[PDB]
RNA sequence: ACCUAUACAUUACCGCUAAAGUAGAUGAUUUAUAUUACUUGUGAUAUAAAUUUUGAAACUUUAGUGAGUAGGAAGGUACAAU
RNA sequence: AGAUCAAGGUUAUGAUAUAAAUGUCCCAGUGGGCCACUUUUGGUAAGCAGAACUGGCGCUGUGGGAUGAACCAAACGUAAU
RNA sequence: GCUGGUUCCUUCCGAAGUUUCCCUCAGGAUAGCUGGUGCAUUUUAAUAAAUAAUCUUAUCUGGUAAAGCGAAU
RNA sequence: UUAUUAUAUGCACUUGUAUGAUUAACAAUGCGAAAGAUUCAGGAUACCUUCGGGACCCGUCUUGAAACACGGACCAAGGAGU
């Protein structure tokens, strides 16, 4: 009985398509004879354009340690662990303001008022979507409630 | 506050266990022990000239004394820790044989003979000792009375 | 009724520490070369290692 | 785990599936399912799914 | 000379150093008791394969 | 586990003074196929001499309940031991299969009586047809047909938006 | 389903314990080439080129391994005068 | 019992050996201890005393019951996962 | 035999609180543990047919539970 | 009979597979600019500024000291294994 479920959901590889490995539809269609393809709805909220917003929530805190070489994030789009795994491997970048310039504009133009350390998210951590993240240096400690970002780089389909 | 000394603590040890009191047998006055016939030291209550004292009784030993009517042993006892040898003299009727050699001597002469029969075909020796193994994989007919055969308890209430 | 063969070839993996271990289980476990947690070796099973394996 | 519709269809309570296979087509639900005015609202899982860019 | 068990076996696994198994993710289910009430150490003998797919 | 069912036969290893020992059989519901192998000894040590290891366990057999699509109800006899009032016991629970009819029966017996699993022996399982269930919380479901608007949900509470906008209004009639 | 330890594993690194290797450099060694003995093809000669140093108390290499007061030995540095 | 010839399988239970084997300095210390489980005296008893067999605390940080020398995980080269 | 202080860093190793004796019972000798110093050697030491430690196999070994009063005491 | 596999590939060449704790082509960013001096990472050197966890304040007798146990106001020079 489950043998067509080894078959029918290769129609996504037949509707994308690639080598077309299924003839039965699984279309999510409006037809009365088309009541399948089984979405794990619902959620309807973007948080994905560029610098898709996600505020920050302290380090990968033990109860009585820190391990501040890493950091942990709060990703406002996501709310189940199937959501957040689309944020694997993105960079993580956070700007924060300061006084002087001290650097010329040579690699593409900078009058230099903004200052920003950098980094890279890795893996999904919390069973609702909190996804820990490592930086270039270390997340400067007073940011627990600053509006850090995640840009789309790099991405796929 | 005492052990210290010389026969204290002989409640069930040093006497005769039940229905064996009175006159000694005369089998044990006959036995013969060479150098190396490994022997035991144990307790008795019918030759009251001699004993092994409160710690030894229940240990066995080698024999390196051959004398008039005595046996002088080597025996291991626990000091903490310099486990030494001791030379104890004792009249003979305190003493029983080891039988722990007495399996091993027929472990010898089988091996001299089962190799001797192996000396006509060659293979194989198989002459060491091995305990029971994981056995086999039978198939078992009922053959005798098919199953259920269902003993399930119900017994508490009494 | 066909029985499966009862087997030789066990495989033994330690679980618990180096410390708070029982008295004569300190020599048996150095007598299989399990020392650290999550190390393993194999045995040749008979009765004569079960009542070494039971005392750990 | 389930919500209920509003279409009670008669069966014996110890019915095999084949008469249910018979009676479900007889009770013309598949006709009247997609005309239910808020199962027109059901078509947001059947058209507003994935809402192409 | 291990998986089939033979007469050269005793020298065929002192030849191995003990391994260094990692730690089996998903976890250990309790680590409290013997297998047949709570579940971990002991006479498990057949479900060792679901461990070693993880633990190693 | 989901308390699958195994039948099991012991051996009493074949010692020459009387070969072909009589090979008694149980019916063991158990959380695992590994754990009934040392539960059978606990049942067997009530009746015969037979101690592991003087006996083998010839084939455990998983048996595959026969009528799952039908809704046949069972009674179970029971031996619980509470604090010191160890007893006999008869219950039932109306379940789909037998294997679901022992998980539920454990997780009612641990639910109202505290009755750990080390004091329960499933001594008998019978497929009761009808008309002998005492069991007032069951046999009111015998009454086909039934109107029954016990409108429930999971109450998934509520769902995604942890600051919603639309007033979650259960009843919806 | 997840959760965290200076624990477990793997890559680097430190010191320590164990094991092992290296000294005819008025040579060794390739790289080419002239030739040749020619043994098909392997070698010796000659030319041209370049690599070849350390308290052998050195140097290379390999595995394992590391808590600590009471206390003992191990090399290391201050402040002296001769 | 001893010396000395004659015959002799593969050496005789498992599993190892992070190496085994010993003579000095009698080598600095230390010769007051504490606790839990079982086993247990003295006492009605106690966070008291009094012990045999282990493990630990003193020597020891540690992750965990907020806390706490012993409880239960684990016994601490510098580092990322 | 009683109290106070007994000064530089890392590496290695890592105990005692016990028995005896003493006008000793707050201390000392004593063995014990530890550390150092090498030194002799195994197809258990150098580019097994020999050992020493835990179970098995076999063989002796004890009266504590558990019993036992329709045996002694 | 039917399956099966390896052996029956020398001759030079190749940025070329794998092998000596098997990580590296590309691209961007920049002139060690006479002196002068911008750029990229790092940098609690010992502060100050801003936050997250940690956290009793030092000898010592003792089974046990953060001790509601004794000694310590601060500092330079002198002091105890000869």
């Amino acid at each position: 009985m489950a043998d067509t479920q080894a078959k029918s959901t290769t129609a996504p590889k037949a509707a994308k398509a690639q080598k077309a490995p299924k003839a039965v539809k699984a279309p999510k269609a409006e037809k009365p004879a088309a009541s399948e393809a089984k979405v794990s709805a619902k959620k309807y909220k973007r948080h994905g354009r560029l610098f898709a917003k996600a505020v920050f929530t302290g380090y990968k805190r033990g109860l009585r340690n820190q391990h501040e070489n890493q950091a942990i994030l709060k990703i406002e789009g996501a709310r189940r662990k199937e959501h957040g795994s689309f944020y694997v491997g993105k960079r993580c970048v956070y700007v924060y303001k300061a006084e002087t310039k001290k650097c010329v504009p040579q690699h593409p133009e900078r009058k230099t008022r903004v200052r920003a350390v950098w980094g890279k998210v890795t893996r999904i951590h919390g069973n609702t979507g909190a996804v820990r993240a490592r930086f270039n240096r270390n997340l400067p400690g007073h940011a627990m409630g600053h509006r850090i970002r995640i840009m789309l780089y790099p991405s796929r389909i | 506050t005492n052990s210290k000394g010389y026969r204290r603590g002989t409640r069930d040890m040093f006497s005769r266990p039940f229905r064996k009191h009175g006159v000694i047998p005369l089998s044990t006055y006959m036995r013969v022990f060479k150098i190396g016939d490994i022997v035991d030291i144990k307790g008795h209550g019918a030759v009251q000239k001699g004993l092994p004292y409160k710690a030894y009784h229940g240990k066995t030993g080698r024999i390196f004394n051959v004398t008039q009517h005595a046996v002088g042993v080597i025996v291991n006892k626990r000091v903490r820790g310099k486990i030494l040898a001791k030379r104890v003299n004792v009249r003979i009727e305190h003493i029983h044989h080891s039988k722990c050699r007495e399996d091993f001597l027929r472990r010898v002469k089988e091996n001299e003979r089962l190799l001797k029969e192996a000396k006509e075909k060659g293979q194989w020796v198989s002459l060491k000792r091995q305990p029971e193994q994981p056995k086999k994989a039978h198939f078992v007919k009922k053959l005798e009375e098919p199953i259920a055969l269902a003993p399930i308890p119900y017994e508490f209430i009494a | 009724f066909y029985v499966p063969a009862e087997a030789k070839l066990a495989f033994v993996v330690r679980i618990r520490g180096i410390n708070k271990v029982a008295p004569k289980v300190r020599k048996v476990l150095q007598l299989f070369r399990l020392r650290q947690i999550n190390n393993g070796v194999f045995i040749k099973l008979n009765k004569a290692t079960i009542n070494m394996l039971r005392i750990a | 785990n389930l919500h209920l519709t509003k279409y009670r269809i008669k069966f014996p309570y110890t019915a095999p599936t084949r008469i249910v296979r018979k009676a479900w087509t007889e009770s013309d639900l598949k006709a009247q399912w997609k005309v239910s005015p808020w199962s027109v609202k059901a078509q947001n899982i059947c058209k507003r799914s994935s809402l192409n860019d | 000379e291990i998986f089939t068990v033979g007469p050269n076996f005793k020298y065929a696994s002192n030849f191995l150093w003990p391994f260094k198994l990692n730690t089996p993710t998903g976890g250990w289910r309790k680590k409290a008791n013997h297998y047949v009430n709570g579940g971990d150490f002991g006479n498990r003998e057949d479900q060792i394969n679901r461990l070693l797919r993880k633990m190693v | 586990g989901l308390l699958k069912e195994y039948e099991v036969v012991g051996r009493k290893l074949p010692s020459e003074k009387e070969p072909q020992t009589p090979l008694y059989k149980m019916r063991i519901f158990a959380p695992d196929n590994i754990v009934a192998k040392s539960r059978f000894w606990y049942f067997l040590r009530q009746l015969k001499k037979f101690k592991k290891t003087t006996g083998e366990i010839v084939s455990i057999k998983q048996v595959y309940e026969t009528s799952p699509v039908k809704i046949k109800n069972f009674g179970i006899w029971l031996r619980y031991d509470s604090r010191s009032g160890t007893h006999n016991m008869y219950r039932e629970y109306r379940d789909l299969t037998v294997g679901g009819a022992v998980t539920q029966c454990y997780r009612d017996m641990g639910a109202r009586h505290r009755a750990r699993a080390h004091s329960i022996q499933i001594i008998k399982v019978d497929s009761i047809p009808a008309a002998k269930t005492r069991r007032v919380h069951v046999k009111q479901f015998h009454d086909s047909k039934i109107k029954f608007p016990l409108v429930q949900r999971v109450h998934h509470k509520g769902n995604r938006k942890l600051f919603s906008f639309r007033k979650p209004r259960t009843y919806f009639q």
